[PDB]
């Protein structure tokens, strides 16, 4: 027998939509997500032979990348940046040999980005669920406005329309309803499995006092999900995979051989 | 009362902040020259008129009383000519409309004065000295603002002259608001204000706001890609001369 590896990646961002302006300082946020985070991973989707993988979306997330203004802007926000890269392999010519190399992998790095963009008529979520297609990915929804629901749990009216709104907002997208959720901040309370049976939800994710502090602890612990009385399937993260291990103080991205963040 | 009335019954006449801010409906004389503004009597409107009949009095003698100084010495008749900002009167004064009703009521009855405006006196008047008036005003870093304006004025021109036979009404619908908001940016009041409860803060945010919408639409225009929901939001907002035509900033000068 073997082990298995269920590793989940959250993408969410608010949702940010300033049409009253050109270039908004709050709207490059998603520039650099789908530049660094989203659109690599897309390319790693493709070169990579196989993988597994489960992620969310969030509606606002799905929201932003849909509306075509905002793939308008970062088409040229994308063009913007291929000039400074230009700009930058001659600037560097003259200066250090690792620093011209860089500005060189820089210049061809995001052509390839820009070009994948194209590639899916700059719709990227087309790309996500091309691979939730073959099986190896996985994309869960999310509350329709990643609201932290046991702040809201004495208002079921807007606990439940948080979640049929997000539902509803995959599906549209997604052209498939969604099996999996992710709740925000993992913010769970008693009776909301209810809810998310009734929206036809299959499982979610809790954060492992869920189980540790539940009347009786689950037999095996964090290490195999549980079913609800509902029949609503949670899945408890490994405390083990942290996020102390990804800490720049104490886990593998602080290594002195990584890209510093804070100089540009 | 917005800052006396207690809270719940005055809740819906403030903002919607819930801050506490002015109404309009106040009950107090200004009473003395204390500091302490808690020993502050209630408003008598009839000891307010009898001040107004003293003040309107007062200020009719001195006025005759300059004026028959100033016909002796100069052998025509003066123009006193006394401007005022108008919401000294009936605002910051709540008395100044009536204040101002008694003195001209005072005027029409003095055999020493007239009361006249200046157009009835460049109408009227003979002997009148030709004179060149100097360099002056009524008068009382932050240069990122500046040197934003210097370029706005300039590109301003430039497009202006450049599209000044254009019949394309999109172009010209960008041009006019790019001035509306140019003009919008050049207020006065948003540089060394007549601000009451301004503070240079909604002042310099209301610059820099102009500012940036010109920006945009400069861009826009400059790059074939005008945004014409943008555009209209501007229109919308920034609606101040519907008429205006661009071309006035095409013009010759000097």
């Amino acid at each position: 027998m073997r082990g298995k590896i269920l590793i989940f990646l959250h993408a969410h961002l608010p949702y940010v939509h300033h049409p009253e302006y050109d270039h908004f300082l709050e709207e490059r946020w998603l520039f650099e997500a789908i530049t660094e985070t989203y659109i690599p991973l897309l390319m790693m989707f493709d070169e990579i032979e196989d993988f597994r993988l489960t992620m969310s979306i969030t509606p606002p997330l799905m929201e932003m990348l849909s509306s075509r203004d905002l793939q308008e802007k970062y088409e040229r926000h994308m063009e913007k940046l291929i000039e400074l890269a230009n700009k930058e392999v001659e600037r560097t010519k003259k200066e250090h040999p690792l620093k011209h190399k860089m500005a060189k992998f820089y210049r061809e790095h995001f052509e390839k980005i820009l070009n994948v963009f194209r590639s899916y008529d700059g719709n990227i979520l087309e790309g996500f669920k091309k691979y939730q297609e073959t099986g190896k990915l996985e994309i869960v929804t999310c509350n329709a406005t990643h609201a932290f629901l046991p702040l809201y749990q004495m208002y079921p009216e807007v606990v439940n329309a948080q979640i049929t709104v997000g539902v509803k907002n995959y599906e549209k997208h997604m052209k498939k309803h969604p099996r999996g959720i992710w709740l925000a901040e993992c913010g769970y309370y008693q009776g909301l499995d209810l809810y998310l049976a009734q929206n036809n939800v299959e499982y979610f994710f809790v954060d492992s006092h869920a189980f540790w502090f539940a009347d009786e602890q689950p037999r095996y612990g964090v290490y195999r999900p549980i079913m609800t009385p509902s029949g609503v399937f949670a899945f408890a993260r490994d405390p083990e995979s942290s996020e102390q291990v990804w800490s720049a103080a104490v886990g593998y991205p602080g290594d002195p051989r990584y890209r510093e963040f804070y100089r540009d | 009362i917005g800052f006396d009335r207690e809270m719940e019954y005055i809740k819906d006449y403030i903002d919607p902040s819930g801050v506490r801010i002015n109404t309009g409906i106040k009950y107090h004389r200004i009473t003395s020259k204390s500091l302490d503004a808690s020993q502050k009597e209630y408003y008598d409107i009839d000891l307010a008129m009898e001040a107004v009949e003293e003040h309107a009095r007062d200020f009719l003698h001195k006025k005759e009383s300059q004026a028959r100084r100033l016909m002796d010495i100069m052998g025509v008749e003066p123009v006193i000519v006394a401007p005022f900002d108008a919401e000294l009167f009936g605002h910051w004064w709540f008395e100044g409309v009536f204040f101002l009703k008694r003195f001209f009521e005072l005027v029409n009855e003095s055999k020493d004065l007239k009361l006249v405006t200046a157009s009835e006196v460049i109408d009227t008047l003979e002997e009148v000295q030709i004179a060149t008036p100097a360099d002056s005003s009524w008068g009382a870093t932050n240069d990122w603002i500046y040197r934003h304006l210097h370029e706005m004025i300039e590109r301003m021109i430039d497009l202006s002259k450049k599209y000044y036979n254009s019949s394309d009404p999109l172009v010209e619908r960008v041009l006019n608001q790019m001035l509306r908001e140019l003009f919008l940016a050049q207020s006065s009041d948003w540089a060394f204000i007549m601000t009451t409860r301004t503070s240079v803060q909604y002042a310099e945010n209301r610059t820099k706001l102009h500012i940036k919408r010109f920006l945009n639409l400069y861009d826009q225009l400059v790059s074939g890609r005008i945004d014409e929901e943008m555009l209209r939001y501007y229109e919308w907002t920034d609606a101040i001369f519907p008429e205006i035509n661009f071309r006035v900033m095409a013009r010759d000068v000097i």
